[PDB]
C-alpha cells in the first residue's frame, strides 16, 4: 500500500521557482513510472511531466519543468520555474508501482498552487 | 486451493493501459464461483464450455484485472482490430481464455469523478498479444513530429476515464478479469474439485 | 556475492520403492534405472558442478548437519530455469526461478550485531532472479557418525521424484553391507531441463554419488512390506 505525500506546494507569485516532492510512504518492490498531472482553471486532465523512458515535460514549459527521480529515498521531485498564473493548478501525483500487495497505480491527493 | 477468489475480492483493480497479470499454479482450480453469474451481465467465456470447465486442466492460468466502460466490454474478444486491442490490451486471434465481467458502477463511480484509470487510443503501430504498454512517448496524429508534445500537432495517447455516474449502460464501468489459459508439454496444474 | 580466494565397491545401495500401493511377501522383478551392485560409484565430501547424467543417488554419513541444500540448473546463465532446493533449518523451500547464479555457490551465515543471533538469512547463491515460476513450502526435514541420509533424484516425464530415507548405524565404516530400502518423499511437476547438478552449503562470513542404470532387479517383499532382500 503505497501512500503519496505531496510537499513543497504553496501559493506563490508569477516568475517564482517551486518544488513538489511526492514521497512514497508505502514499501515498494520497484517503480515503473510516476506522472504529474494538472488541474488548472480552464485546463482539463493533462500531462505535466514524467517519461516517454527518457524524461518528458509539457509544451511551452519543458525548460521550466525539471524531473528528479530518486530511487533511493523513494521521493520524486518536480521543479517548476518562471511561474505564470496559468500554472495555478492542483498537481496530482500518479505513481505506477509494483509492490508487495501487487502491481498497482496510485493517485496522490495533489496540491493546489495559485499564481496571479 | 490457490486464491482465485482474492482477485474477485481485491480492493481495487488495475487500469486499462497497465494490466496486472497474476499466474496461478500448483493448485486446484474451482469454477463453482464462475458457474454463478458475475453480475446481471453474463460473462462471455471463450474456448471450452463454461459448464465443462471443472473437467479442464491448464498448465498455467493468467489473470488480468481492469475496469472498462460498459460500451467496450463487447470489444474484448480473440483477435479483433480494436482500440483496446491496438493500444490498450491485445488478445490473440483465436484464444480459449475465459472473460469475467461484473458491473461496479456503484462502487467505482464518483460524483467528483475518479480518474484513477486511463486508456490508450493513439499509436503508430499494432499491439502484439499480451504485452503491457506503459510507454508515454509523444504521439503525432499529424504526419509531422513535434518535440515537447505541442497540442495541435501532437496528441497524447492516454486519456482518463471520468466515471461520473451515468444512466447510459455503455458508460457504466464494469470490473473485468480475463483468464488466459495455455498448454504445453508440462503437466497441467489445474485440477477438478471432485 | 563475496567470492572466496574416491570410490568404494558399491553394492546394495539405495534401491527405492517403485510403487506406493501396499504389497506383501512376493518376489517382484522390475526393469528400471537402478544402481548396479558393486557399481563402485564415487564418493564426495571442494564441490564441483557435476553433470546430471541419469537419476542420481546420494548419501550423508556425518552425524553433524552442515548440508544446506543443492543447486539444479543446466547452466550458470540466467536463461535456463533453475531448481533452488532450500534446506535451511528454519525453512525448507522448493523455489524454481530463472536464476543467474553467482560464480561461487556457497551461501553466507553470520550472527547479529547486538543479539549475536546466528542468522543464516543472507544468500550468496544466485546473483539475479529473472523469472521465478514456482514456489513450494515443504516439511522441514533434517564420535561415530551413526546416521545415514540417502536420497535419489529422478527427473523424467516432467516429473522430478525425490526418494528419501534415513537410518543410523553406529559403524563408522563408510558403506554398510546391509540393504537400503528407500521411500519417495516429494514429486515436482515442473519438468525443467536439467543437465548439470551441484550441492549447496553455507559459509561463515561424506557424499556418495551414483547414477541409476537400466537393469531388472529382484525384490522380496516382507509381510510388513519392507524390501528384506534385493538381488540382481
Ligand atoms: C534460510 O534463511 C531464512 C531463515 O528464516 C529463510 O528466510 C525465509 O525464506 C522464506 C522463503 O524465501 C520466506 O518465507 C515466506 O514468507 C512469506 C511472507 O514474506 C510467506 O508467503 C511464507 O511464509 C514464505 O514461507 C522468508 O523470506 C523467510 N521466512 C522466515 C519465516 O524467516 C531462508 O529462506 C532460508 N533459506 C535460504 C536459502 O536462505
Ligand atoms: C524472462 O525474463 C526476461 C527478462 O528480460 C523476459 O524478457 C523480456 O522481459 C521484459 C520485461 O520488461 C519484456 O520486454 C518488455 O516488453 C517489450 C517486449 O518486446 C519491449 O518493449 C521490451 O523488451 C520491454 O523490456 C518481455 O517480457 C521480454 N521481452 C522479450 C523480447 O523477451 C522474458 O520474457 C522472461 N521469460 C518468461 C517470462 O517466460
Ligand atoms: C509388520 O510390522 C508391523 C509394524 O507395525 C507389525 O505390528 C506391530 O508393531 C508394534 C510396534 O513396534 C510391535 O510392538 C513391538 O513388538 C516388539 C516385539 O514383541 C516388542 O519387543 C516391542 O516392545 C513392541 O511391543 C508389535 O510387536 C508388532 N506386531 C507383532 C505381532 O509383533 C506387524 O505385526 C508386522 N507383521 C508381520 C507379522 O510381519
Ligand atoms: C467476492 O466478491 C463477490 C462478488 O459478488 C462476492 O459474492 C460472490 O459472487 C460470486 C459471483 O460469481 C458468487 O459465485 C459467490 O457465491 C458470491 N459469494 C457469496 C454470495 O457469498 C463474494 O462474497 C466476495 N467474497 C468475499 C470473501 O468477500
Ligand atoms: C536440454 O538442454 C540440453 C543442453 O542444451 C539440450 O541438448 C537438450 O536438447 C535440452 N532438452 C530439452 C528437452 O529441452
Amino acid at each position: 500500500q503505497v501512500q503519496l505525500v505531496e510537499s513543497g506546494g504553496g501559493l506563490v507569485q508569477p516568475g517564482e521557482s517551486l518544488r513538489l516532492s511526492c514521497a512514497a510512504s508505502g514499501s515498494i518492490f520497484g517503480i515503473y513510472a510516476v506522472h504529474w498531472f494538472r488541474m488548472a482553471p480552464g485546463k482539463e486532465r493533462e500531462f505535466t511531466a514524467g517519461f516517454g523512458g527518457s524524461t518528458n515535460y509539457a509544451a511551452s514549459v519543458k525548460g521550466r519543468f525539471t524531473m528528479s527521480r530518486d530511487n533511493a529515498k523513494n521521493t520524486t521531485y518536480l521543479q517548476m520555474n518562471s511561474l505564470k498564473p496559468a500554472d495555478t493548478a492542483v498537481y496530482y501525483c500518479h505513481a505506477l508501482i509494483k509492490n508487495e500487495l501487487g502491481f498497482l497505480d496510485y493517485w496522490g491527493p495533489g496540491t493546489q498552487v495559485t499564481v496571479s | 486451493l490457490c486464491p482465485f477468489g482474492e482477485v474477485f475480492n481485491a480492493t481495487r483493480f488495475a487500469s486499462v493501459y497497465a494490466w496486472n497479470r497474476k499466474r496461478i499454479s500448483n493448485c486446484v482450480a474451482d469454477y463453482s464461483v464462475l458457474y454463478n453469474s458475475a453480475s446481471f451481465s453474463t460473462f462471455k467465456c471463450y474456448g471450452v464450455s463454461p459448464t465443462k470447465l471443472n473437467d479442464l486442466c491448464f498448465t498455467n492460468v493468467y489473470a488480468d484485472s481492469f475496469v472498462i466502460r460498459g460500451d467496450e466490454v463487447r470489444q474484448i474478444a480473440p483477435g479483433q482490430t480494436g482500440k483496446i486491442a491496438d493500444y490498450n490490451y491485445k488478445l490473440p486471434d483465436d484464444f480459449t481464455g475465459c472473460v469475467i465481467a461484473w458491473n461496479s458502477n456503484n462502487l467505482d463511480s464518483k460524483v467528483g469523478g475518479n480518474y484513477n484509470y486511463l486508456y490508450r487510443l493513439f499509436r503508430k503501430s499494432n499491439l502484439k498479444p499480451f504485452e503491457r504498454d506503459i510507454s508515454t512517448e509523444i504521439y503525432q496524429a499529424g504526419s509531422t513530429p513535434c518535440n515537447g508534445v505541442e497540442g495541435f500537432n501532437c496528441y497524447f495517447p492516454l486519456q482518463s476515464y471520468g466515471f461520473q455516474p451515468t444512466n447510459g449502460v455503455g458508460y457504466q464501468p464494469y470490473r473485468v478479469v480475463v483468464l488466459s489459459f495455455e498448454l504445453l508439454h508440462a503437466p497441467a496444474t489445474v485440477c477438478g474439485p471432485k
